[PDB]
């Protein structure tokens, strides 16, 4: 048969909403899915946060033994 | 097949009768998934370097040791055929849940594997053409959906089952196929998106197969399925192998797959652990689990939706990206740490579903 | 002969920002050339420039989101002052150049602090329509370096 | 307190007998530990990196993010915090064990606070002398050994259970303080030699907590406990929502301390987590299940002592360092890719220590 | 009270000696508890590295397209 | 009284290489203080001053074991020049110090190139064969700023 209860319909709904937005990505663009432009600036992160200013400083004098 | 062997062998030797308990089984595909995808990693990654790069490379820092330059990403070959030959190894044969979901496997790999292929040799800007991918996949889910329903027509096999709720329990006839197509599909695509972040698929993938596998074993025996109210299905028995396997091939891949990866999933493999997680869900009444236990792939998923809606209605953003783990990327956390704390997000949800289902 | 496929397109043109003001123009005497079918020009450009003959004037109007990407708050951000080289002071308006994974990728100075700096990434029209004026002085087949670069 | 509160409250409100059940009570217990972890912090950094750096330095945008300036060393406060407020909250107080558990783990981690506090305000590493650390360790490990032999012998309480072999199982007298002692000492030890990479060694411990809660619950029961053929120690009941609570803190901390951890472990933290191990596996019959479970850190100190004693007596060293997690960190493998490493060996070790329960 | 067979003993044994590691750290010299050579060696190729991460250099261009 | 942990000592030395080459002479007008029972020094010269009185005339020979230890080709690497400041241009010869979480090393170039340079991070003695002639001028215990330096 076909689920009957109120319950059963509220469930289903439920559960067919909550699996909605993964089939609904099917109809996006590419483009929509990943602008060029916003990764150029995950691409400027990565390469920004890879900066240290740690920068090797000049040295008095070795160790002594 | 060796479960078949070890039938025939134990006749000559009583050794083998241990062969034919479960847990044996189970383990022994677990170990023997690990190591056959670290048999094979090492030359894999070497070999598609070749077809994918200059014959010969080596890791150089950091515009290699720390970066990822010159990383193949064809890597779920290694999980698609440790599956494959674990399932088929210490599996029964002769069941057909354990033949559905490795068919299921099969067709998102290979369609995976035509995807990557394009992108990496013929550079295609859209890669695989859309409908073509997207028309393969519905095919193979609705066929497997109808095929399900026709096996369990009138019978258990097509209710659904509620986290909270267990009186609630209706007996969805046609509409299986709807509810098969949407988490078989879904959750393909949405392990797709999770691939972004060196790993951040393969787990909660293995948390979520391991889940499955108590379920799988709890819903196998009438005495559990009675204790936890979920509906017996006899097939159910060799599901947690193939969950198993799963882990296996997850933690295997895992093995070459950390930040920073030296291969990267890609499609094959994306497309493959999807399925098969959407299948397992499907074939046991447990979708509601599989979204509770899955809460980073359905969280993606909706949060490409709702930065598209944005888009569109407001044109503003409410997350900096709509794949939400690169959002935190940019908020300033590094990948390392968003991965671990993905990880430690889907192992908590894992729990708290398992936990859930314990009381319905 | 039109534009096709990997033939070069020397391309003379003037070109108006969205408020109407001249950026700049690309005299007939020496026009500037640009590979066809590859996206290194415009997306609307290229679209436009696809199978127009030799010498024909036209007009093409691209919006913000066809000529470039919407203005983006995710591309300007911070970055401290040591990272910089080569300049020993910065000033706003300098342009800088990091080296990605993903390829190179250039950024200009919009503030500057002490002890810090503000960095954008941001094009001066990527979020302003643009018009063209555009006309096709020659074409010509691309040769094996242009094609590679 | 809760349990008893809601015991008490039973009758003013039915609602509250859901606390009862063991279940909801782990799951809560996991649950609350999570959220005093990721209360505390961030508020937690701040307040301690202004001690140890005087101030609360910040990143600073896209500066340095991978380095171990910049990162406070109190880490295991948190730990030991939610650990305690999840036992005496979700656990019944009446019940020994739980309160040898919780004096072990905090003198532990007193002994690991008077070290790193030492190791902060002064600038030079002898501030604490080890031998009093040392010393404490081995009069609180001995204390407590001594109290549980007396508390039962001759009874199932003080029977070592040999991991795979299940007729071969000894009767031990005076010997058990012996293996008390040195199980909780050589943990606390591991678990400290261990936390030299920040997220090496808190995801190993999760696991074992995992694996000897689950274990617990099995040794808590009569018919579980002849199942198993395991010693049913009545009191190792409430043992279970310590390792939850355990596995909980863990999860919260890494939540924190993953590569770049904001904070290191320290030896709070990690002492009191390795004293916390070995207390509930002297309690549990299971030191032989702790060697397997907890396999990495046994390796680690293995390798530490291989070094050290080949260096004593030959002049060749077989590893790069007494470490095994360095001597990959030289061999070409990353930190984050080390500690992912370190983490799937622990989760096959585990899966296979609880594996080897079955074939008693 | 004593242990009686042969397998008891290897047991007792066996587990002792796996833990004998663990507590080896007892008796462990401090000077090679943790070594120097190497280790200041390692430490310095991270730190090394780290300091040569990134670059930012300078651009001269003109307008587009 | 003889040395002893935590007391410092008060050194004039006169060390040569196993080939006979000088390389540091500490005189008796000027000995260099320093702390006992650390290792910071050399091992084999540590151990050797152990419970020798004051004024005593000693030598003991000190192999690469017994020094900081032996040569390791990672200390050696190349690194461009922008990793170096403080120097018009870098020279051949100049030492740096690498500012290492574990602590301040050295970092000496061994060559120079166009944009890069070839330095190595070893210490002097590292892989030779030293031998040390001693006399402990004066000895007194060590101060809470020393013991914490």
């Amino acid at each position: 048969g076909v689920r009957w209860t109120l319950w059963d319909t509220l469930a289903f709904l439920l559960l067919l909403s909550l699996l909605l937005p993964s089939l609904l990505i099917m109809f996006i663009p590419s483009t929509f899915k990943r602008p060029v432009s916003s990764w150029k600036a995950r691409n400027l992160r990565k390469t920004l946060l890879m900066a240290s200013s740690v920068r090797l400083k000049p040295l008095n004098c070795s160790r002594l033994p | 097949m060796l479960v078949w062997l070890a039938e025939h062998l134990v006749k000559y030797y009583s050794g083998f009768n241990v062969f034919s308990y479960l847990t044996f089984r189970a383990i022994v595909s677990l170990l023997t998934a690990l190591f056959i995808s670290l048999w094979m990693g090492p030359r894999m990654i070497a070999h598609l370097q070749k077809l994918s790069f200059g014959q010969v490379v080596r890791n150089d820092g950091p515009e290699s040791h720390f970066s990822k330059r010159g990383t193949p990403t064809m890597g779920g070959i290694m999980i698609l055929t440790a599956i494959v030959i674990s399932v088929l190894l210490w599996a029964y044969p002769s069941n057909p849940y354990v033949w559905c979901v490795l068919v299921v496997l099969v067709g998102y790999g290979v369609i995976g594997f035509v995807d990557d292929y394009r992108k990496v040799v013929r550079k295609d800007t859209k890669g695989l053409i859309a409908r073509w991918k997207y028309f393969w996949m519905s095919v193979i889910a609705l066929g497997v959906a109808f095929a399900l329903y026709l096996a369990g027509k009138d019978t258990p096999a097509t209710q659904l089952v509620v986290p909270f709720f267990k009186d609630v329990m209706p007996q969805l006839g046609l509409f299986y196929i709807l509810l098969a197509y949407f988490v078989i599909v879904g959750t393909g695509n949405a392990v797709n998106l999770t691939d972004g972040l060196d790993g951040l698929a393969i787990m909660p993938t293995v948390f979520v197969a391991g889940g499955f596998a108590l379920v799988a074993w709890a819903t196998g025996n009438m005495n559990f399925a009675s204790y936890l109210h979920i509906p017996y299905l006899r097939h159910a028995g060799e599901l947690v192998i193939v969950c198993t396997a799963i882990v296996g091939a997850g933690l295997g891949f895992l093995w070459f797959n950390t930040y920073p990866a030296q291969v990267f999933m890609g499609d094959v493999g994306s497309l493959a652990l999807g399925g098969a997680l959407g299948i397992i869900a499907v074939l046991l009444r447990q979708e509601f689990l599989l979204v509770i236990m899955g809460g980073v792939f359905v969280v993606e998923t909706l949060s490409v939706i709702l930065q598209v809606g944005s888009f569109k209605l407001r044109g503003q953003r409410i997350f900096r990206m709509a794949p939400i783990h690169h959002h935190y990327e940019l908020k300033g956390w590094p990948e390392p740490r968003v991965i671990v704390r993905f990880w430690i997000i889907s192992l908590m949800l894992v729990l708290i579903g398992l936990a859930t289902l314990k009381v319905r | 002969m039109k534009v096709a496929k990997d033939l070069v397109v020397s391309l003379a043109y003037q070109v108006r920002t969205e408020d109407g003001v001249l950026v700049d123009e690309s005299p007939v005497s020496a026009p500037l050339d640009y590979l066809h079918g590859h996206g290194s020009l415009i997306s609307g450009l290229e679209t436009a420039l696809e199978g127009h003959e030799v010498g024909d004037k036209f007009d093409v109007a691209v919006g913000a989101n066809d000529a470039y990407g919407q203005y983006d708050e995710n591309l300007v951000q911070r970055v401290p002052k040591d990272v910089f080289m080569g300049v020993d002071e910065l000033q706003v308006g300098m342009r800088f150049l990091a080296e990605t994974d993903q390829g190179p990728v250039p950024v200009e100075i919009t503030a500057v602090e002490d002890d810090h700096v503000v960095v954008d990434g941001n094009h001066m029209l990527a979020g302003q329509n643009l018009k063209f004026n555009v006309e096709v002085v020659a074409i010509r087949e691309a040769t094996e370096e242009e094609l590679a670069h």
